[PDB]
């Protein structure tokens, strides 16, 4: 009784919020973009390769400088590197080797980790003794951690297998915030440039945009076949793109509330699990498990280029904030950064 | 070899 | 004489044919290596240096040939050390990379757990190097020794032995002969027979037929490779001992063709080298379907 | 949105005949193999059937080899179970399970308790 | 049950507040979009190659 | 270019550090440890998060990882394994009701893209159980796997001394059931390794050394490119 009476209302929002979205789908991306140039053919190289993981990468994220990265591999190693030398500054040793995320904070001073010991460890990197040690550990997630974000030194954002996204306090090791309606294992989040939301992609083919502070879920945007591996917001922080299994790229925007473009190709079969913008937005990266790496034309929804130089999955995708340069790392246990 | 002897 | 110039004609043929066919193979592995397998592997460090030595070595059969040809060295003492030190070496670095592949082969099968130590590339370039230089030990004596003496009105490229040297001349050429066919073919042959011994129980395929096949594929691999050397380094080193050792005529047509023609079956087993290591291959054959697909 | 409606379930008597019909919507469903899952009360999600992508591989769970027919209409986007000769034991609340992604022979998870991409069942109860 | 009952309330008050939003027209939304990336193109490294006096990465 | 020097220095010490890792790194066996509730995958060996099994069966270090604490939505996480040596599928083979749900756990992952590599040790658990209810007759395998009526054990198959007949068949159909999954895909690229278990087996160990010495005498022959 009460039960189906849900169902059926839950059912009739979901109509509701359709032919809203239907009602402002006056016009479609492709018929607004259609007057301006293709960006052509994009032939991004491989000017370095990071080479040091013994074991595949999953997970790699710039510094806010853009020139130092951290790379997660399982090999027990949280790598931080000098990109624009190869050189390395530091090799952590993780306690627990199956690390599925790594987060370089804005300052710089902090990276965290984390997979499936369930914790985001944060660990200083300008400790007095020179020496890295974990500075933080923030147990409390049921679930793997899949992807971690700093907000700041304090404050760490982490989206779990658990279905949850949290809010860390670094100081006190306690949840602040937690983030809960997706019904599959959140496999990635993407901070806004203000940092005051945050979308996150999740196993139930659905990205969800979470107000950091009210915490709550604003807004919930479906549309993709499969389960999303990868989000990342549009620099504006207007729109967000999410790369999922189904093969497909969408990209949603979040006051129109709907997907605006989907980028896939008959010859794609294979799911994404990385994606990031370039500074203008303009180039939507891809990583697929084809082993390969499309820039995808945002505006055109057209292929403008492939980054073939992986003999495994491509696990992870980073842009640098000033925009010079992809980092792309793979489970051939390799970095490549490309421009 | 063997060539030259 | 018309049947002696119809047989040196034969004999440059059979020289031109073998240094084609493994110039030719040889360069097809390395380049092959170069730009589409990269040497990622310890097997594909061994299968180039292999490659490498076996295009060094049939390079000296134009030489030789064009020797034979004139009955004379005509390319003066810089290139007779130069091509009869190149010979030497590269025959020795082929035959230990040959001998090298069938102990990393041994140690990936019967030592599986310490091959994931001892298998690295990095090893393999560090065995290689050794492989390289430790052939400089009779590289760099061949290179001081070689000189060209006049002999019947005719220039001869000859190593230039110590007094006495016929006592030194039999003894690099024993020497040759047990660290180039006899060490060499017993590593190889004890080092291939364990592994196929320790095959015979390794499950390699589902299915009893399937599985059979797979350890008769392999089995004939080894029967091949181990065969190839046999009756292409034998007849060489069967020869030099009956030369040393027996008074023959040394001047009989059909000596000399047999004497070409062990020396042409010795640049055989390097012109037969990419064959049963790249084109017998099975990474090299996922490649060659991956690349043609 | 990806979603699965069962419809065709109800009260059948004991070796009576059902159809269990599931709209699909929001993916391609021909890219997809498909499941049903059974949900018995007091017991665990237990998997039922399965269909390929193009239909030819269909596999069943023992318990219902022979009695059920699983079959899909890639062009309507509908999964079917034709459940015959329905015993007591196969009283249960049926759902479809897509698997999570296309192209796959692997299906992780469809017996999940949370699992996404399973629609909200239909009960179907064979008592006298 | 409870838990199941307690899960689509919250789901229903969730989509309460989903469908008592303002969405803004997608095409003003794409205006939006493309004005910010014609607006950064030439910022933009990796849509415009820099030369390699200014590529860090040469 | 000083301190450029000192950090060519230290990421060349970090760099040995990491290779001096690396070499200890891959003496170690990884080892997967995946199997339902009643499997009994925790007394294989006898020896929160992912819980990590260290053993050592003759000199070789063996880590066989217990993925506890995640739910069991288990397709993003499994994907993890992709380089692990071999996967220990531990079976309650007595529970019939659940050896459908073991087959399908199987199936997914020797059918998975990034596990279609990896070979797996099948551990057919709790065979005194599995051999008491055979001879009880209470529960009957046809009532979950009518192909058992038309099955007969194979010529193969051996059977342990003193036992049942109707036990060896239902044991090595169980075998059989898992072993049509590995058969019909990934011939070559990974085998399946079934071993009949007690819950009292000390010989579990020596079982995943043999296995696990012939999953890297197939990798290293695929190195070779003999295989
Ligand atoms: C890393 C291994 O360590 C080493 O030191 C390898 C060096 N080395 C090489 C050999 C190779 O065949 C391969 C190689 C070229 C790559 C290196 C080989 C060799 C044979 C003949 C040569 O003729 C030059 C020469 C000599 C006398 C008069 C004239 C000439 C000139 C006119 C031609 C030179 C080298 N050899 N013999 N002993 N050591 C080597």
């Amino acid at each position: 009784s009460e039960l189906d009476q849900l169902r059926q209302e839950a059912e009739q929002l979901k109509n509701q919020i359709r032919d809203a979205r239907k009602a402002c789908a006056d016009a479609t991306l492709s018929q607004i973009t259609n007057n301006i140039d293709p960006v052509g053919r994009i032939q991004m190289r491989t000017r370095r390769t990071l080479r040091g993981h013994l074991a595949k990468i999953y997970a790699m994220h710039w510094g806010t400088d853009s020139r130092l990265l951290v790379s997660a591999s399982q090999d027990g190693k949280l790598i931080i590197w000098d990109s624009y030398t190869t050189n390395k500054v530091h090799a952590i040793p993780l306690r627990s080797s199956w690390v599925m995320t790594c987060a370089y904070a804005p300052s710089g001073n902090y990276v965290a980790c984390g997979g499936l010991d369930n914790i985001c460890s944060i660990y200083n990197l300008k400790t007095r003794e020179g020496n890295v040690r974990v500075s933080r550990e923030l147990a409390g997630h049921t679930g793997y951690l899949s992807c971690c974000r700093f907000l700041d030194d304090n404050q760490i954002v982490t989206s779990s297998g658990d279905t949850t996204c949290a809010l860390w306090d670094i100081e006190t090791g306690q949840q602040t915030t937690t983030f809960t309606g997706h019904t599959g294992d959140v496999m990635s989040l993407s901070l806004a440039p203000d940092t005051r939301l945050f979308v996150s992609g999740a196993c139930d083919a659905s990205a969800k945009l979470w107000d950091v502070r009210e915490g709550m879920c604003r807004q919930t945007f479906t549309g993709h076949e499969s389960d999303i591996n990868a989000i990342c917001f549009f620099p504006n922080g207007n729109a967000f793109a999410t790369g999922s299994d189904d093969a497909t790229c969408r990209l949603f925007d979040l006051r129109a509330d709907q997907e605006l473009m989907t980028y896939s190709h008959d010859n794609i079969i294979c799911g994404i699990t990385s994606v990031s913008f370039s500074k203008s937005g303009r180039l939507l990266l891809a990583g697929y498990d084809d082993f390969n790496c499309n820039v995808w034309d945002a505006l055109k929804a057209d292929r403008a280029g492939v980054l073939a130089g992986h003999d495994n999955r491509v696990s992870c995708l980073g842009v640098t904030d000033d925009g010079m340069a992809v980092a792309t790392g793979s489970w051939d246990s390799f970095l490549k950064i490309w421009n | 070899y063997x060539g030259f002897x | 004489s018309a049947s002696s110039l119809a047989l040196a004609i034969a004999i440059t043929a059979l020289y031109s044919a073998v240094c084609a066919v493994g110039l030719l193979g040889n360069v097809l592995v390395m380049f092959g290596i170069v730009r589409y397998t990269k040497m990622k592997t310890a097997t594909n460090i061994y299968i180039f240096n292999l490659a490498l030595a076996d295009a060094l070595a049939t390079s000296t059969l134009p030489f030789q040939s064009a020797k034979y040809l004139m009955e004379t060295w005509p390319f003066g003492e810089l290139l007779c050390k130069a091509v009869l030190s190149i010979d030497y070496y590269n025959m020795f670095t082929s035959i230990f990379t040959l001998t090298m592949m069938s102990v990393d082969r041994y140690i990936a099968v019967c030592h599986p757990v310490k091959a994931l130590d001892f298998r690295t590339p990095a090893k393999a370039k560090l065995i290689n190097i050794c492989i390289w230089v430790l052939a400089s030990g009779v590289g760099v004596p061949i290179m001081v020794m070689a000189v060209t003496r006049p002999r019947d009105g005719a220039v001869v490229c000859m190593l230039q032995f110590p007094s006495p040297s016929w006592y030194w001349d039999t003894v690099t050429k024993i020497c040759v002969f047990l660290f180039a066919f006899v060490v060499p073919i017993l590593i190889i042959t004890v080092c291939y027979g364990l592994m196929l011994l320790r095959l015979r129980s390794v499950r390699l395929l589902s299915g009893s037929k399937e599985k059979d096949r797979s350890l008769r594929r392999i089995t004939r691999m080894v029967l091949v490779v181990v065969g190839a050397f046999v009756v292409c380094w034998a007849p060489i080193h069967i020869f030099v001992i009956v030369w040393t050792l027996v008074d023959i005529d040394r001047r009989d047509p059909l000596v000399v063709a047999a004497l070409h023609l062990c020396i042409a079956l010795g640049y055989a087993n390097s012109s037969l080298n990419p064959v049963l290591y790249a084109f017998l291959d099975e990474n090299f054959k996922r490649c060659f379907r991956q690349l043609c697909r | 949105q990806v979603q699965l409606q069962e419809s065709g379930g109800g009260l059948v008597q004991p070796g009576g005949s059902l159809r269990l019909s599931c709209a699909a919507s929001g993916f391609t469903f021909s890219n997809y193999k498909m499941n049903w899952v059974r949900q018995a009360p007091g017991k665990g999600l237990e998997w039922v059937s399965d269909i390929s992508q193009s239909g030819a591989s269909i596999s069943y769970t023992g318990s219902v080899k022979g009695r059920f027919t699983i079959s899909r209409d890639n062009a309507k986007n509908t999964l079917y179970l034709q459940m015959n000769s329905l015993k007591p034991e196969d009283t249960a609340v049926y759902y479809c399970a897509r698997c999570p992604a296309p192209f796959t022979r692997d299906c992780f998870d469809v017996t999940s308790t949370t699992y996404a991409y399973r629609g909200q069942g239909t009960q179907v109860t064979v008592s006298s | 049950n409870t838990a199941s009952i307690a899960q689509a309330r919250k789901l229903v008050e969730q989509l309460k507040m989903e469908a008592n939003i303002d969405r803004i027209k997608v095409s003003k939304a794409a205006a939006d979009l493309m004005a910010y990336c014609e607006a950064h193109a030439k910022e933009d490294p990796l849509l415009t190659p820099v030369p390699a006096s200014e590529n860090p990465f040469r | 270019s000083a301190e450029d020097k000192a950090a060519v220095e230290r990421s060349k010490m970090i760099d040995r550090n990491l290779r001096e890792d690396g070499e200890k790194a891959a003496r170690e066996v990884k080892l997967l440890l995946l199997g339902a509730d009643n499997s009994g995958k925790s007394t294989i060996v006898k020896q929160s998060g992912i819980f990590e099994t260290k053993f050592q069966v003759d000199k070789v270090n063996f880590h066989m990882f217990d993925v506890g604490g995640q739910r069991d939505e288990r397709r993003k996480w499994i994907q993890c394994f992709n380089d692990v040596t071999a996967i220990i599928f531990v079976v309650d083979s007595s529970d019939y009701n659940r050896l459908q749900e073991a087959l399908n756990l199987f199936k997914s992952i020797w059918n998975n893209r990034w596990l279609r590599t990896i070979s797996v040790i099948l551990f057919l658990n709790k065979q005194d159980l599995l051999a008491e209810k055979v001879l009880a007759g209470k529960s009957k395998i046809e009532d979950y796997f009518p192909e058992f009526a038309r099955y007969t054990t194979p010529e193969d198959a051996t059977p342990e001394p003193g036992e049942d007949p109707r036990v060896t068949r239902a044991k090595y159909f169980i075998r059989d059931e898992f072993l049509r999954i590995s058969t019909a895909s990934g011939d070559g690229r990974h085998y399946c390794y079934p071993h009949f278990t007690c819950a009292v087996d000390t010989e579990n160990a020596r079982r995943i050394f043999n296995d696990v010495t012939d999953i890297i005498i197939k990798m290293n022959l695929r190195d070779c490119g003999l295989f």
